[PDB]
C-alpha cells in the first residue's frame, strides 16, 4: 500500500502482511542456540523449558 | 596276485603345503562424505541467500 496521489505534497503508507513459515531449525554442540532457514540466530537452546 | 594297496606304504617325501592367498574385495568406505561436511555447517550462504 502507498497512499493517494496529491500534488506537491510528501505521503506515508503503512503496510502491515502477516507472515507465516515453517523453517527447518539447526543447532549444534553444547546446543545452547539454534539458526533457522532464514539465516536468523536464535540465542536460546532447543531444549530450553519449564 | 595282489593289489597295490594291500601292502603298508609310507611316504617317503616331505609334504610342504601352500595355501594361494585368497582373492579380497575392497569396497568403498569414508568416514564422512562430501554430502555430510558440507552439512556439517551450521548455516549455508548458498540456501539462506536462496
Ligand atoms: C597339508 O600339509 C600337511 C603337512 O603340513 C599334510 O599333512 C596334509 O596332508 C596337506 N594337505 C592337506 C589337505 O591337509
Amino acid at each position: 500500500y502507498n497512499p493517494s496521489r496529491v500534488e506537491a505534497f510528501h505521503r506515508y503508507g503503512t503496510t502491515v502482511n502477516c507472515i507465516v513459515e515453517e523453517v527447518d531449525a539447526r543447532s549444534v554442540y553444547p546446543y545452547d542456540e539454534f539458526v533457522l532457514a532464514t539465516g536468523d540466530f536464535v540465542y536460546m537452546s532447543p531444549f530450553y523449558g519449564y | 596276485q595282489l593289489s597295490r594297496a594291500d601292502i603298508t606304504t609310507v611316504s617317503t617325501f616331505i609334504d610342504l603345503n601352500i595355501t594361494m592367498l585368497e582373492d579380497h574385495e575392497f569396497v568403498p568406505l569414508e568416514v564422512y562424505t562430501r554430502h555430510e561436511i558440507k552439512d556439517s555447517g551450521l548455516l549455508d550462504y548458498t540456501e539462506v541467500q536462496r
